């Protein structure tokens, strides 16, 4: 018996074993599938362009309406260790590619649902997991058949816009489906290093301010910071700005150590007045000798230095952030100068229309940089009607900035809309008979689970799943298999090449690879050692 | 998703390991009370009652259990008393070791239905081998078989003396109650021996009363307490005043007729007491009640009247003394006849001194010459132990006289079956041979427990025990080593034929049949569902 | 009701005695052996243990599962310590040591309930163990043609079986080739601190790689790191232990000044102290700067103007690997910088693996270290991949100094049962029931290779005992086919010292459980 021996002695193995939970049985694998299918059935309704959004409420009461699969599973309070691995699966897709975070959870729940009927037939769970590796290898090699792109980043941006429209077509930015798609294309190509095929997202600043509409979202080539002119009579428009970027506060120079400067006579106190009076005239003249007409400072200003800016016609901002001035020196081509004595004409930045824009009745007055000269840093200014449509557009356009980054890493594409999943399901079924020795049932469960993603698009579009999928799959066997999928309004024919539904190759290559390995770590587990109550 | 039952469900090898520990929790208790080197226990209740016993049935009946696999072994000991009567520590150890060795088989991914079918091929072969390897019936040994079989049962209890005092009283008790039946059935009803207890002198003063020992008093202290050449009148009706029934009421319309009805309730009562006493009856036994008015007629006439005796005691007296159990008046519309020729007979009815109580004895009863045993012990705890040890000793000589066949005790049967079943598993064994091979190792726990409780050598004495039994089966040179047992006082294998260690045949045949059948039911608890207690709703 | 004294025994302590104590210790080791029973063999599952804080750890190693159970039983802690010592001595003997030591107690469990004073069992266990560890050394094969391609193939077969029963199914030919190439780049010390295993979330198991140099995680920088491009064809690395900040203060300096002409000279001197250190790094070719101490905004913008890269707040474990990769030396004082203390590489870029940036070094031929970057889909997935990588590294670490290997699976554990049953039939006494019980206890290693996937384990042991008594001595259990197979010809190899330390630790643990007769526990638990 438990907690007692046959000789009457107490039988205690581990501490607090009465409040423990242990399941080996045959339902330990069944509890992992029913916990993972409910996550996949939740994310099934938010797939495709007809996917409905979800309303997420934080612990503080903040409400965020999200549609991407990365932020939905991350903002949950799920205390289930099987469903916690589905959160890290959608997070791993966002960190690597960042487009199929919703589809990688429905695919992982589809592989576990097909493995439930295979488990009742007597197949070992590692034998299903070894059969999924031999089946996912066919889906990787078949996905690299038809793949071509003609992007040159000069004038052939038409494959780049249609690739970003597939990512933005499922979000709430379909009103700006042509305007905002061209923003994310030009924001990547101006900051990407084509010699190394590396894109840095630190150069792409994504800012948002309430007011206006979604059509007022513009791609500002430069930087957008909160302007903090210390003088209210400062000119709010500079036509040709020689920007003097400095990191020294407008003050007498204070050392970093303890000084305790001694004053003995009245000649030393009169020397204190002439020291600071000549220091504020030296820090102002050393900027005017370089020909500068705009100053950026990280730290604060003194009141004595504020009026000397207006007398010399030198506008200056105050209290700029850390990485904000790092974006100014790249957008203007200037250098960040530590002191005032190291200022020169070569370390100045070049900019055109430097002005602040007031938005309605607020007092923000953000910076707008219209003209530049070969900048490697852009800033997207997202506007909207409320904060729910702006924070989602920051998440929607970030997925559009990632699919252009994946095209520079790999210039091979596929055709989405369920066209690649039906074509990959036929490749596993053709190799299931070559040979059907042991893993015949494990490969057919992989092909039946790959058809869940295109049949979820038929369910959200108001069609029938088994009626529409049987028509599309039969047309790819009777002839050579084209880019044949589905759509919501269906655009006439079902040809994905004519409807311009273009997805990246490495996006769907990591959808099958990550969902197979996450299934292998939740099939190769036969015990749960969770505790009982909290305290 | 899962089952929505409000109780508790445990599947797999969890219950398959819990039932073995439930059976081993009972076997490890009674392992210290087996054989002549076994020791008694103490059973203390919550109210303060102390019960000192070593029998396998009295311990497990008073002990509370909760597990469903534990109630099978506790009810297995209760069946051994009715079927055999001394075989009720050995069945519990075998039936728990049958589950311990079968648990090692089902952990080797062997199906339990092959273990159940493998146990039936070994249980039926064990009864077949023990019925073809007996020594002799009760004709060659004579009275030496009944005494030596009685001393084997007493060796595990408080009456295991070196002499033959308690052994001769049991054989003389069963041989005096030989009741014949139809179609040649010499039955020996051992329940007719009234076993009485009294805290008196030592165990060597236990009287063997040839007759019956009634546990009652005379009542009125004016009757002669010793009647020689007595005539027992066994009757069952209350000798009280004539009370009318519910349907009869006394509605008098004349005041002169009042006192004649009041005297009629005692005149009809005394009319029965004068016609049962004028026929020479001196001893009157009554299961009802004799009130103080009717006790005068026995003091005046000089007769003994015993009131409020048991109904089970009146049948043992009237059958042994030739008396007729009469409940009312009878014999073809007769007023008061009583059938005086059907009175009982007795040589002497004497109330002796039983250490500050009154006990009535009947000497030889003149018709059947029955027997009753009065036990004498130090305290009441020894008298309850002496009663249980004597009742198990009466059941041993009952089965020997009925079924004239004895087997050697002290592990001699379990040693011969441990080697014959290993050769039996090799001949016709394809997939169930592992269950027959573990049936032989489970039977070896009976000589193994005799070596543990004696603090002797364990893995060498039993290894020397089966060395003689192996040569008695593979070397046909008339070695006659089938009766090799254990000498627990010396620590060497001895011959149980000359030593006088005899046990009945059905104390091991019914033990191997009940332990194998109980091991099948506990082997099929692969799934167990326990619901919540429905007490307060 | 018996003990009622005026002064008690010690305080309130309960203590068992005799034969019910010993069966209480044997049955306690059977319960803790079930947590490593289903983790044996390639068809063995893993287990997930959650603590009170909610941290989930899924693993199948015996040194990982048994340390998270929080076992407070005194006799059951003996099976946890032999799983810790197997990871400390071998690295891959873990689940097999705990389960075999529990069978040494279960085979004598019907023997300890019936007499058999345990000094005979300890003498029989030490006799059978010394004969078992000697027959392994007399049968472990070896080669005399080392330092060739044949020795590298011997190291790969021992790493594929070490990567078996892990969370790796088809990546055995990819990962175990990198494990052998990792230890051959090391020096003649085989230190585990000279190889970095860093987990990057995002990517499949095929996206992992073995860097010939080093790579750190690109920790918290300052304004000026979006400059300083990462294209270097032959850079020099300056490993430093100095602060490149303006606020470098000795925390006891009080600069008392008297006039305003000398007050400005102190502030100009504080910039001249920092700028003199940057001129020592400059004019030496050291384009890459690495320091474990932070660098402020001044020295970050100085290197961006001079087209130099820097990296501050580097961990000390990464700078020790960086020193052995480039072949330089970490200089705390910048005044002694020369060409003999700077590093040299070929390719130094900052990639975007898994979203986070990583500054990797590559191209140095005199690399005494390496870095194995893991890419997975979960944090617990890469922790199991790191734990499976340490088992394959510690097998191939011990295989270089001792190349004597044996057959894998239950091939050695079955033939040791043959040599011990033949030895038990040649000695008289009570040792026939103990040496033979020690031989039957070794047959559970081919049982757990079959009980985890069915395989009809009763019939497959009759084929193993018949093949070892007739022909070869390396026949074991095949995993793909449900039959017996020669594990030496099927390249299922393992080093001989894996099973030597397994039989030694399991016997000394089993001799400790049978030697304790009393267990006294004091009630003071605060
Ligand atoms: N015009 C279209 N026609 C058909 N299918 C489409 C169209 N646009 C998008 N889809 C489908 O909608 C799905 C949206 O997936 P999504 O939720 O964005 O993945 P992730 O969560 O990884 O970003 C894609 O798999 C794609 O096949
Ligand atoms: N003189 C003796 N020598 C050896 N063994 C004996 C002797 N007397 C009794 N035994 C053994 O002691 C055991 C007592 O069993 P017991 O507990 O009476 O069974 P039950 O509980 O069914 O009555 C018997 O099985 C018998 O073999
Ligand atoms: N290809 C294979 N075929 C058969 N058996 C294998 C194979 N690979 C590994 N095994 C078995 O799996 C077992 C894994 O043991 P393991 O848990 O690694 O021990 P430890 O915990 O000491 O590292 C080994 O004993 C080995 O016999
Ligand atoms: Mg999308």
């Amino acid at each position: 018996t438990l907690a007692f021996d046959e000789y009457g002695r107490p039988f205690l193995i581990i501490k607090d074993q009465d409040r423990k939970s242990r399941l080996m049985g045959l339902e330990a694998l069944k509890s992992h599938i029913m916990a993972a299918k409910a996550v996949a059935n939740t994310m099934r309704t938010s797939l495709g362009p007809n996917g409905l959004d979800k309303m997420m409420v934080d612990k503080d009461g903040d409400v965020t309406v999200t549609n991407d699969g990365a932020t939905i599973l991350s903002m949950m309070d799920v205390d289930h260790q099987i469903a916690k691995l589905m959160v890290e699966l959608s997070k791993s897709q966002d960190d690597e590619i960042g487009d199929g975070t919703t589809g990688v959870v429905v695919l992982a729940g589809a592989l576990l649902e097909e493995a439930e009927q295979l488990l009742d037939r007597g197949i070992h769970p590692i034998r299903i997991a070894d059969g999924y590796e031999q089946a996912a290898r066919v889906a990787i090699e078949h996905l690299d058949k038809i793949s071509d792109s003609v992007l040159v980043d000069i004038k052939d941006t038409e494959p780049l816009i249609q690739t970003a429209k597939t990512t933005l077509g499922s979000k709430v930015v379909n009103s700006c489906h042509r305007q905002m798609a061209e923003i994310a294309v030009n924001a990547v190509l101006t900051v990407a290093d084509m010699e190394r095929r590396d894109v840095d997202f630190e150069l792409i600043k994504v800012e948002g301010k309430v007011g206006g509409r979604l059509e007022d979202t513009k791609l500002i080539k430069g930087v957008i910071v909160d302007k903090d002119f210390s003088h209210p009579q400062m000119p709010k428009k500079v036509e040709d700005a020689k920007i003097a970027i400095l990191t020294c506060p407008f003050e007498p120079p204070k050392p970093k150590t303890k000084h305790k400067l001694d004053v003995t006579s009245v000649e030393d106190y009169k020397a204190l007045q002439k020291y600071e009076k000549e220091k504020f005239e030296e820090m102002i003249q050393q900027i005017k000798e370089t020909g500068a007409n705009l100053a950026i400072c990280q730290w604060g200003f003194d009141d004595e230095a504020n009026h000397l800016l207006l007398q010399n016609n030198l506008p200056a901002v105050r209290w700029v952030g850390g990485p904000e001035i790092e974006l100014i020196a790249i957008a203007t081509g200037g250098r960040i100068v530590p002191r005032f004595s190291e200022l020169t004409a070569e370390k100045l930045g070049f900019a055109g229309l430097v002005q602040e824009i007031s938005f309605g009745t607020t007092k923000d007055k953000m910076l707008v940089i219209e003209q530049c000269k070969n900048s490697r840093a852009v800033t997207i200014f997202i506007r909207g009607g409320n904060k729910m449509i702006i924070e989602e557009a920051k998440r929607s356009l970030h997925d559009a900035l990632c699919v252009i980054r994946n095209l520079i890493r790999d210039n091979r594409v596929v055709y989405g809309g369920g066209a690649a999943e039906i074509s990959c399901a036929l490749a596993v079924s053709q190799e299931a008979d070559k040979c059907p020795t042991l893993e015949q049932y494990a490969m057919r469960a992989f092909a039946d689970a790959l058809e869940v993603i295109p049949m979820a698009l038929s369910e959200n579009s108001g069609m029938n799943p088994i009626q529409t999928m049987t028509e599309v799959r039969a047309r790819q066997v009777k002839e050579m298999n084209p880019a044949l999928g589905i759509d919501c309004l269906h655009k006439g024919t079902n040809d994905m090449k004519q409807q311009h539904v273009i997805e990246t190759l490495i996006g769907k290559k990591q959808q099958i690879s990550l969902a197979t390995q996450m299934v292998r770590m939740i099939l190769k587990i036969d015990d749960i050692r969770k505790p009982g109550e909290s305290e | 998703g899962p089952l929505s039952v409000f109780g508790d469900r445990s599947t797999g090898e969890t219950i398959r390991s819990q039932n073995v520990m439930a059976a081993a929790s009972i076997a490890n208790i009674v392992k210290s009370s087996l054989g002549p080197v076994g020791l008694d226990k103490m059973l203390v209740d919550d109210i303060g009652d102390v019960t000192i016993t070593n029998d396998g049935a009295t311990i497990l009946k008073l002990l509370e259990v909760e597990h469903p696999a534990a109630k099978v072994l506790c009810e297995l000991a209760d069946l051994q008393d009715k079927e055999v009567g001394d075989g009720t520590t050995s069945v519990v150890i075998i039936a728990a070791e049958l589950l311990k060795n079968a648990d090692e088989l089902v952990k080797q991914k062997i199906h339990p239905t092959s273990v159940i079918s493998g146990y039936r091929l070994a249980c039926k072969e064990a009864v077949r081998y023990i019925n073809e390897n007996l020594i002799v019936n009760t004709d060659e040994l004579g009275r030496d078989c009944l005494i030596n079989a009685a001393k084997t049962s007493m060796s595990s209890k408080i009456i295991g003396i070196n002499g033959d005092f308690f052994a001769n009283m049991v054989v003389d008790a069963v041989l005096a109650i030989k009741y014949t039946d139809i179609r040649g059935q010499p039955r020996y009803p051992v329940n007719s021996v009234n076993i009485l207890k009294a805290h008196g002198r030592s165990q060597m003063e236990s009287m063997l009363i040839s007759g019956y020992a009634l546990n009652c008093v005379v009542g009125s202290q004016g009757m002669p307490k010793r009647i020689v050449n007595a005539k027992i009148a066994c009757l069952d009706f209350s000798l009280q005043k004539t009370k009318m029934k519910l349907g009869v009421q006394v509605v008098i319309t004349d005041p002169e007729k009042l006192d004649q009805i009041r005297q009629r309730e005692s005149d009809i009562t005394k009319e029965r007491i004068q016609k049962i006493l004028a026929t020479g009856a001196n001893v009157i036994l009554t299961t009802g009640g004799i009130d103080d008015m009717c006790l005068k007629y026995f003091v005046e006439a000089g007769a003994m009247a015993v009131r409020r005796v048991l109904k089970r005691d009146l049948k043992r007296i009237a059958k042994a003394s030739g008396a007729t159990i009469l409940s009312t008046l009878a014999n073809l519309e007769g007023e008061e006849t009583f059938e005086a020729a059907m009175l009982g007979q007795a040589e002497e009815v004497v109330q002796e001194r039983i250490c500050d109580d009154e006990l009535i004895l009947i000497k030889n009863t003149k018709a059947r010459t029955s027997a009753s045993i009065i036990l004498r012990g130090a305290n009441d705890f020894m008298c309850d132990e002496m009663e249980r040890s004597l009742h198990d000793a009466l059941c041993v000589v009952k089965r020997v006289l009925e079924s004239k066949s004895v087997v050697p005790g002290g592990g001699a049967v379990e040693a011969a079956l441990s080697i014959y079943l290993e050769n039996y598993a090799t001949s016709m064994g394809s997939r169930e041979q592992l269950a027959i091979a573990e049936f032989a190792r489970s039977l070896l726990v009976i000589p193994n427990t005799l070596a543990v409780n004696a603090a002797q050598d364990s893995t060498d004495l039993v290894a020397k025990l089966r060395a003689f039994h192996n040569e008695a089966q593979v070397n046909p040179e008339r070695k006659n080593l089938k009766w090799i047992g254990l000498d627990l006082s010396n620590g060497k294998p001895r011959d149980n034929k000359q030593a006088g260690v005899f046990e009945p045949t059905i104390v091991k045949v019914k033990s191997l049949k009940f332990a194998t059948e109980a091991a099948i039911t506990i082997l099929r608890i692969d799934d167990l569902i326990k619901l919540h207690p429905e007490s307060k709703d | 009701m018996m003990p009622t004294p005026v002064i008690l025994l010690k305080e309130g302590t309960d203590s068992s005695q005799g034969i019910p104590q010993l069966v209480s210790n044997i049955s306690a080791c059977q319960v803790i052996a079930e947590a490593v029973r289903t983790t044996l063999g390639p068809r063995g599952m893993d287990k997930l243990i959650v603590d009170g804080r909610g941290k989930a750890t899924i693993s199948n190693d015996g040194a990982t599962i048994l340390k998270l159970l929080d076992v407070v039983h005194p006799a059951a802690k003996t099976l946890v310590d032999i799983a810790k010592s197997q990871d400390a001595e071998v690295g891959d003997g873990t689940t097999s040591v705990t389960l075999l030591a529990a069978e040494f107690l279960k085979q004598v469990k019907p023997y300890v309930e019936e007499g058999l004073h345990p000094q005979i069992i300890i003498r029989a266990f030490r006799t059978a163990t010394q004969l078992a560890v000697n027959k392994i050394k007399e049968i472990a094969v070896t080669v005399k043609k080392a330092d060739k391609v044949e020795q590298r193939k011997l190291l790969e077969k021992c790493a594929m079986t070490a990567l078996s029963s892990k969370l790796i199914s088809q990546q055995k030919a990819f990962f175990a080739k990198m494990v052998v190439d990792a230890v051959m780049m090391l020096d003649d010390l085989l230190q585990l601190k000279m190889i970095g295993i860093k987990k990057v979330q995002g990517g499949a198991l095929e996206d992992s790689q073995l860097v010939a140099g080093v790579a750190f995680k690109k920790t918290f920088s300052y304004a000026g790191f979006e400059m300083q491009p990462k294209k270097y064809h032959n850079p020099k690395i300056a490993l430093l232990n100095v602060e490149l900040e303006l606020k470098a203060e000795k925390d006891n300096a009080e600069i008392r000044v008297h006039t305003v002409e000398d007050y400005q000279a102190i502030v100009d001197a504080e910039w001249n102290i920092l700028y003199d250190k940057l001129e020592k790094i400059h004019h030496s070719g050291a384009k890459v700067v690495s320091s474990k101490l932070p660098i402020g905004d001044v020295a970050t913008q100085y290197f961006a103007d001079r087209d130099m890269f820097c990296a501050g707040r580097v961990p000390e474990e990464d700078l020790k690997r960086t020193m052995m990769a480039c072949g330089g030396s970490i200089q705390t004082s910048v005044n002694a910088l020369s060409a003999d203390v700077l590093g040299r590489c070929q390719v130094f870029e900052e990639t975007q693996i898994g979203g986070e940036r990583y500054n990797f070094f590559t191209g140095c031929p005199k690399a005494k270290t390496c870095t194995f970057i893991l890419r997975g889909g979960a944090e617990q997935f890469m922790e199991e991949t790191e734990r499976s990588l340490h088992d394959a590294i510690m097998i191939v670490r011990r295989a270089i100094k001792n190349d004597s290997v044996v057959a894998g699976g239950g091939a050695i554990e079955m033939e040791l049962s043959k040599y011990l049953r033949d030895y038990s039939r040649t000695i008289p006494g009570k040792q026939q029931l103990l040496i033979g019980a020690y031989a039957k206890a070794l047959e559970i290693i081919p049982r757990q290779l079959c009980d985890n996937a069915g395989f009809d384990a009763t019939n497959i042991l009759n084929k193993l005992r018949a093949r070892h008594a007739q022909g070869g001595t390396w026949y074991g259990v095949d995993i793909n086919n449900e039959d017996i197979a020669d594990n030496f010809e099927a390249f299922v190899w393992e080093p001989a010292m894996v099973r030597i330390n397994a039989l030694t630790a399991a016997s000394e643990a089993a001799c400790l459980i049978v030697s304790v007769d009393e267990t006294i526990k004091n009630p003071r638990s605060t």
